[PDB]
């Protein structure tokens, strides 16, 4: 006849809900793994309890709601709390999500519950996504990369060595006839791809329709003087969805094949349509990850990299930005070599030493390809295979472009020092201590590579690192 | 626990949650809109629906008036003329071209449709 | 006969074009406040114009094709540096684009030159953006907010007050049938609106247009039954444009007053896209900051939430979240009163102490209505009153489904509080200072008031600030 | 607790709340000049404020509205008004528009206000609007032309001399046959383009869509003989929106690189949406301004061809028709110069 | 050619326009107005409605009733070009809202030199 549990009115602590450090995680369970800076006097537990509660069923009181319904069912659960080594109010804080409370193949629904209010709460000071378990049963739910690095290849019929890309600069200014003109200048040379910058879009000084018919026109003359095919990646980056689909509209009524789009700036909504657009169009889509710093460069507060990547896997991109370690901005080895496995790879087994919180099941989705671009050139070539392998593009802009002698002569010489790694790896070359032998030979005997060679022959980028493991 | 009625439990916006307002709470109201300088008008309706935007203007907005007891007497006139209707008082802002305050000043007697204070739960 | 510039391979600092501390800003120049933090060894003045030159038209090394076009007319340009007071490395560097450089109409694209490659450059340990200067000609590309504050409060036929509302809780796990339920019961006691939680979009608990369905007869009992004009914001968020403005379409079929969208998380070209429609449809537009506290909570890196609030303004909504300051997530009083003003306002002078960096002129796009929200209750009404004035709208989520008495009393409660304060401002009262006495009469007085004054009597949210000026 | 401006209805003078000769122009603000002949009795300040008045906010007796707004804000502002040197009626009258007048990307609503009413007020005598200063926070709310001279040049590979054109005669009466017959003879000789005559459109003489499959094929000739780009403008003008977009669809389908409007007779709201529709597939535009010396032509009464072009600018238009200076219609050298360069360049300097 | 008309028009079934009145009239222009156009027109009053010194809705009352004065007296054979003045004033004094306008615009004409002319 007594009571059970019934309907409190007030304030009680999130962890006597949330904080569920016996839970067996679940293999449809969606895991994440926030690094939790707590304010003074609140316990971990509350906080990781506080977190859990807040990107999923719970707010800051008891509501009578929760009766009608079974918590149990759908609560997030703080379910460990490692303390962070090195660190005296640093923790690791895991998270397990049923997947019952996200929208099937919607990244903006799983950001909005994981990443959409806890950032902001004032019982923490700082608090950082480093990673997520996406289960296969979610992962089903996605139509995922357009193409993914096996089918591209084949569309694109090209094999054996890093594909060879490079933006147009200076980066804004330039008319649409010479937007086309480089471009043909650059991929006769021996470059694979051409691209717009992250920020060409429509402007002023260019219309973007011109710029894509200059472009179809450069693209076609460069494929037919060389023998090879050529690509440039026009950008569908609008200010709308409906301007974003009438650039890829144009795209493929010119038969060029490949696009570009900038998925954060642009967003997970309008990506994901485009993706779905390009799969259904057999259009390559290359994505620009423009913003991705604004959120994943701090240690202490953002979002990794690793969990962007993993989201536009998801959502759709056939290429993604990787970083290029060596360049002008920033990317540690280890964490990088995590990460482009986690775009790539079908299986991914847990590793902290290169930032792997999770083992990550891809159940069949496409690999994503990884473009290594920004403040690179020739010398730098050996250490980029070394990194990459041939799964990438690596994309020299500025190491093109700046040549002494033009954009062919520059395309030219990046081809070369890319063809002479390949094969002194092939050749069974130690591409980490040889490098530099490769490419002076490669030097020795190509003029155009000789040129690019004593230009850039003392510039480096080196600088303390801010995204340490 | 008490249970907060559906029936006859009419409302009508801003104030309608408190008591009545007294008159010396309508003519600190007042006050409040000549301190800020706004256009005090009058509305008036046979009824109340809320679906329906617009009530009949009484005469026009009292452009310059920055005399309390003019807006006063105009709310008594006002109610005279149309002593079963729904009055209200509004102000307005010429700057923002908006409405900026208003409430009721008199409802019809022969509405039952709305509950005093200590009769709207149960 | 001697020759004049040419093109010179090879690097060179930044500062040689893109440091201009001479430079006289234009009427039209967008303007960029960054908080910068170099790294050892580099000049502020190098760091400033890297940034300048990155985010605008230039990239590492010299490239020949600027001789095609005008440097000088399109270059960005760091024009001052300050540093900060009470810092030894940080320093504010003013950046200067032309007009020219920007797509009419387009957030995105503002932010992928601005704020899209130069967070990760390695050269720069932190990096954050505080301010823009949109100037008019720029803001007459925006169609803007949809309606707008003066026109929401003609349609909604609501004056002289705050707005009310709620979300729904728990955030997830209710079914179609009880969301309905509870709506009406929470709408039925005085709430002029409750909503969706921003992560309730379309999931296996709960399908979308189900709840539409029932949200709908919801809205139609509660304003019949109280005479008072209600709504509630159905979620368009999705996970693709096409989900998306389905929704959107639905809520407007049911004729529904108003929609929410998750700017950030859905991105920018879907709310512009979706602001749109709501304009050409006549629908309220409520949008939801959900990730914007990844973006904006450090201090040293990120973007300002102004920042993201002038964009949403421009990209499109009717509402936006501005935080409490007594709530549960973070946002300092003068932080928050300064993008309050820059959010409503038609003009907004510089006003530092606010974080206020450059004087502000909307050239008559609409206001966006405040919302604050979250964690707050009766005993912070007063408080709410004297912050946000009468144009915002007041949301009590916990703070009415966590009422002993249930949804209507909750509701009545939160609505007595807030007409009772807003008759006690009129009459004269500093609420700053007797507002606790404003609250104590009116719960002598309400019986459904003074329930809700017991529960949560003792509960504050007193925190540590990170987002200080 | 004394009255403030109330309402006072009945019948005031326009200047005393229209002419505010200290007013400060804003950089956003449009600015008209209008050359005035006030009736005998009326001051120069009345017929200046009444121009501003009734081309923006004002009518001829008070109304108790502009209560509820800010006439401040938004009215018209005669501002200045100068003697016309050698006239003894006539002044230049300087009005000032606030931006927030207008509406965004719409030359017919620009129009509507500023040319609206005021020219047949029975207290003037005459009016012609000269010029208007379109400030840049407004003009960046037009799409303006479709290609504009840079790229139209880099779209026809045709650099170093002037472009060279003609109209095929007689203007009305051959068939399209015909029409393409003497188009390719044209073209084959060394012009870059032919084009419809402006009123060549569509007649039983000659049915528009037989002109353009016949013009096609004379272009596609003449093109393969010469080695040179060439192209035709064929003409868009209709007499509805819909037949109007009917034929520059069919062009486009034909691939010929240029149409033809006439845009005032046709009319601004056509002329914006087949500039934005030929921005969008790559259309070059040309425009002929047939009916504008209706407008133009004298010097006491009017709309001065300059304010026409500029309109056109706006609107949207790859060519426009500027006057010969030495042919057989009228255009002094001085006058078309400038109107030229208003035509032409970014930023024209008060000359 | 007495009224510009310099050929005979035949619009052989096209219909009829309807002609608009508009512009600076108010209501002592009424019997004027009617005797020019007779019952196929619309006649408008903007600053003659919104101009009433009592609001909009005495306003349009005032011209309502001032245009069915004038319209009951043509229909009796009254001469609106030469009683037009005595048919407004006899208005006046019934209708204490045509009255106020009768005062406000009594002086009011618009007389000047024709620049269209013949
Ligand atoms: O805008 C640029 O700087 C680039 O075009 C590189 O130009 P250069 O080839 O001349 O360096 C790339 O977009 C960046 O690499 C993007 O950065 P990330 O790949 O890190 O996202
Ligand atoms: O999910 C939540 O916590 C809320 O529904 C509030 O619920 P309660 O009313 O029960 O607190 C709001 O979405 C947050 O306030 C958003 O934060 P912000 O406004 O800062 O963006
Ligand atoms: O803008 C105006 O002045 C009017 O609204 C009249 O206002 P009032 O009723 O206040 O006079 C009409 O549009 C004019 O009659 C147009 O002239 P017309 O009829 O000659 O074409
Ligand atoms: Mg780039
Ligand atoms: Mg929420
Ligand atoms: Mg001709």
């Amino acid at each position: 006849t007594k009571a059970g549990a019934g309907f409190k009115a007030g304030v009680k602590d999130y962890r006597l809900t949330y904080y569920t450090p016996d839970y067996v995680v679940r293999d449809t369970d969606i895991l994440a793994a926030f690094r939790m800076t707590p304010q003074p006097g609140v316990p971990p537990e509350e906080c990781g309890a506080a977190v859990a509660a807040e990107s999923s069923t719970g707010t800051w009181t008891t509501v009578w709601t929760d009766g009608l319904t079974s918590l149990d069912r759908y609560k997030g659960r703080c379910y460990d709390i490692e303390p962070v080594p090195g660190e005296d109010n640093q923790y690791i804080a895991y998270v397990a999500y049923p997947i019952d409370l996200f929208e099937e193949g919607s990244v903006t629904n799983m950001f909005t519950s994981i990443v959409g209010n806890v950032f902001g709460f004032k019982a923490l000071r700082a608090l950082r996504l480093e990673d997520l378990r996406i289960p296969p049963a979610y992962v089903k739910t996605f139509v995922g990369p357009p193409h993914g690095i096996q089918v591209e290849r084949d569309k694109l019929n090209k094999y054996g060595r890093g594909l060879l890309g490079c933006t147009i600069k200076p980066k804004l200014g330039l008319s649409a006839k010479n937007y086309g003109r480089a471009v043909y200048e650059c991929l006769r040379g021996g470059l694979d791809f051409t691209k717009d910058d992250e920020n060409v879009n429509s402007q002023p000084f260019m219309r973007w329709r011109d710029r894509f018919l200059f472009v179809a026109e450069a693209i076609y003359k460069a494929q037919a003087e060389t023998g090879e095919v050529k690509g440039h990646y026009l950008n569908a980056t609008a200010g709308t969805c409906e301007e974003m689909m009438k650039r890829a509209v144009c795209a493929k009524e010119l038969g060029v094949p490949i696009i570009m789009h900038d998925y954060l700036t642009g967003g997970f909504t309008a990506n994901t349509s485009l993706a779905i657009y390009c799969r259904d169009n057999g259009l390559l889509l290359h994505i620009h990850r423009a913003m991705h710093a604004v959120i994943d460069r701090q240690r202490n507060h953002g979002i990794h990299f690793r969990v962007l990547a993993k989201a536009l896997r998801m959502s759709g991109g056939d290429h993604l930005h990787s970083g290029t370690v060596v360049g002008k901005l920033e990317g540690e080895r280890e964490v990088t070599l995590g990460f482009v496995d986690l775009m790539r790879d079908d299986y991914v087994e847990k590793d902290r030493s290169r930032g792997i919180y999770f083992t990550q099941d891809w159940c069949s989705m496409p690999g994503v390809m990884p473009v290594a671009s920004g403040g690179i050139h020739v010398w730098h070539m050996p250490a980029l295979v070394e990194i990459f392998g041939d799964d990438a593009c690596l994309q020299f802009g500025g190491g093109t472009l700046g040549h002494p002698w033009g954009n062919a002569p520059g395309a030219a010489a990046n081809r070369v020092a890319l063809e002479a790694c390949t094969q002194a790896r092939n050749e069974g070359r130690d591409l980490a201590r040889e490098g530099g032998d490769v490419i002076r030979s490669a030097c020795k005997w190509s003029p155009e590579l000789a040129a690019a060679c004593e230009v850039w022959k003392e510039i480096k980028f080196e600088f303390d690192t801010i995204d340490k493991l | 626990m008490m249970v907060w009625t559906p029936v006859n439990n009419k409302m009508f916006e801003t104030f309608s949650y408190l008591p009545p307002l007294t008159d010396e709470q309508i003519a600190a109201q007042v006050d409040y809109i000549v301190a800020n300088g706004w256009i005090p008008c009058l509305e008036f309706a046979e009824h109340s629906n809320p679906e329906e935007f617009y009530w009949t203007m009484w005469k026009l907005p009292m452009f310059g008036c920055r005399d309390p007891m003019q807006v006063l007497r105009e709310i008594v006139a006002c109610t005279k003329a149309f002593p079963d209707a729904y009055v209200r008082l509004v102000a307005f802002d010429n700057q923002k071209q908006v409405q900026i305050m208003g409430f009721l000043v008199q409802r019809p007697k022969t509405a039952r449709d709305f509950q005093p204070a200590n009769k709207r739960s149960v």
